[PDB]
């Protein structure tokens, strides 16, 4: 979870669907447009399935229907494990790379390889840590007394454990855990001997165990590229990886499905606003998308017939013919009234103390009015101004101060448009002064 | 010099033996501080070498001859 704050789809757990897939009408934070969301739980099932590689899918439709929250709720339901990318039009245009590297980099952080691997590890709590250093020449000698709530034993430390123990200064008391392969110390911390703390680890010293780890192909690229070590994956200068090294880690990856030491997991690219990539981009991801390590493709537009940038005619959706032809669209619809309240009253319940029945029904006279966001927007300041009333509960009164302060698009348009001498045109053309 | 019963005694070997436990007999990862024994796991320990009445460690040092 990291740190975080409240933010726009925080509500949204996952899809809200049973086991038939048919979505039940408010669940998990969502409510509304069934029939995507049906969609969405069918694309969820294939992309959990991971046998089919990569499709592509366009949801389409009107500004502030949930197309971004339907995407969220995608990559919520998925869980842990299995990459998910999200981007926007705007970052594949990079000063360094080329707009083609950029869409296989993202293509490949969305593939995935698991690899169990069981190590070696020894934890517990130190009752006493003795060293006979008599050291006459450059070697010294020491016992180790290591104890859990089971174990209580005494270890013969060689020169390397005392050159170990030296650095990382362990005390008596302080619980770590030895990686004896690599001789790397953690102190993970002090146990309850106060007369940071951690409980003392329980028994069965030397226990064995397995770390699954899930590591992209962006990763492997970037470290089988020789020159790029892996602070690439941190700095970002991985700089134009070849497509030799791609081929290589290709068969490897290949090479170990078939002898069934890794194990590959698809995952989903999501980008959100494609109407700003250019004609090369639809081409590049046009074949793209027939490479067997392809994740599914989630794309997200809501323009009508519009220009394709870097080109000069109109196409549907803002995309051109042969990348709608390779993509199935899920299509949604706007919002009624019980939705928008729903909505509302699902991110004020979230996001703060509860509203008067008759300022929720303001909200949601506002909301149909003008904008689901703009309401939502509303909540929080009209919430404020109700604490800086010194009031528990928001009432009308608040709303319609917030309402009067902060004003939505169209009374901004409006507004604009009897004051025009007052702003700056296209022209460049404004009256500063009042006087005549 | 040279002698006959005394120069065929076999030398200690330079390999380091292998550690095996006291009462079961596999590896001993883990050897007890006050009762100087080799045990294998837990339920050993808390089983056999916590309980062991007194004077019996002593017969357990003696089949490797630390007693
Ligand atoms: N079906 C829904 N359930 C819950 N919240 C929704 C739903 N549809 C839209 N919203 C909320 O409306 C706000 C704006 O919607 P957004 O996701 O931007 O729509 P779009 O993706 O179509 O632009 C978001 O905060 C989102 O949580």
């Amino acid at each position: 979870k990291s740190l975080s704050l409240i933010a726009a789809h925080s509500h949204i757990t996952g899809l809200g669907l049973d086991e038939n897939l048919q979505p039940r009408p408010t669940s998990e934070g969502m409510v509304g447009q069934l029939q995507a969301r049906r969609a969405a739980g069918v694309i969820l099932k294939m992309v959990q399935n991971g046998t089919i590689a990569g499709r592509a899918v366009l949801v389409a439709g009107p500004p502030s229907t949930g197309k971004t929250a339907l995407a969220m709720g995608v990559s919520q339901s998925l869980g842990k494990d299995v990459p998910f990318t999200a981007i926007a039009g705007s970052e594949i245009f990079s000063l360094e790379l080329s707009k083609t590297e950029a869409l296989t980099q993202a293509f490949r952080k969305s593939i995935g390889i698991k690899i169990k691997e069981e190590t070696e590890l020894i934890e517990g709590e130190v009752v006493e840590i003795q060293i006979d250093r008599s050291i006459t020449g450059g070697h010294k000698q020491g016992k180790l007394t290591i104890k859990t709530t089971d174990m209580e034993t005494i270890y013969e430390l060689g020169n390397k454990m005392i050159d170990g123990l030296t650095k990382e200064k362990v005390l008596a008391g302080d619980v770590i855990s030895i990686d004896k392969a690599s001789g790397k110390i953690t102190k993970l911390g002090r146990s309850f001997a106060r007369s940071r703390f951690v409980q003392c680890p329980e028994g069965e010293l030397q226990k064995r165990k397995t770390v699954v780890h899930t590591v992209s192909l962006h990763e492997i690229d970037v470290i089988n590229s020789r020159t790029q070590g892996f602070l690439a994956l941190f700095t970002g200068d991985t700089g134009e990886i070849r497509s030799e090294v791609r081929d290589q880690i290709n068969t490897k990856v290949a090479e170990w499905k078939e002898e069934g030491k890794a194990e590959i997991v698809p995952g989903v690219l999501f980008i959100d606003e494609v109407h700003m990539l250019d004609i090369e981009c639809f081409s590049f991801i046009n074949r793209a998308l027939e490479d067997e390590f392809a994740p599914i493709v989630m794309m997200a537009t809501n323009r009508g017939v519009s220009k394709t940038r870097g080109t000069n005619y109109k196409s549907p959706h803002g995309l051109p013919l042969d990348l709608l032809d390779r993509s199935i669209i899920i299509t949604t619809k706007s919002y009624n009234e019980q939705e928008i309240k729903t909505i509302l009253s699902i991110r004020a319940q979230e996001e703060e103390v509860e509203l008067s029945s008759d300022a929720l029904d303001l909200l949601t006279k506002t909301g149909v009015e003008t904008s689901l966001r703009y309401s939502s927007n509303l909540i929080s300041v009209a919430q404020q101004i109700a604490m800086k009333r010194k009031n528990n509960t928001v009432e009308v009164e608040d709303v319609k101060r917030a309402y009067l302060l902060f004003l939505d698009s169209a009374r901004s348009v409006k507004y604009v448009q009897e004051n025009e001498s007052q702003y700056i045109d296209d022209q460049g053309n404004v009256q500063i002064s009042i006087a005549k | 010099p040279k002698a006959t019963y005394f120069s065929v005694e076999a030398p200690p070997s330079i390999r380091p033996a292998k550690k095996y436990c006291d009462v079961t007999g596999l590896k001993g990862f883990y050897k007890s501080p006050t009762n100087n024994i080799r045990y294998h796991n837990a339920e050993i320990y808390q089983l056999i070498v916590k309980p062991m009445a007194p004077g019996v460690d002593q017969e357990y040092l003696k089949l490797r001859g630390a007693n």
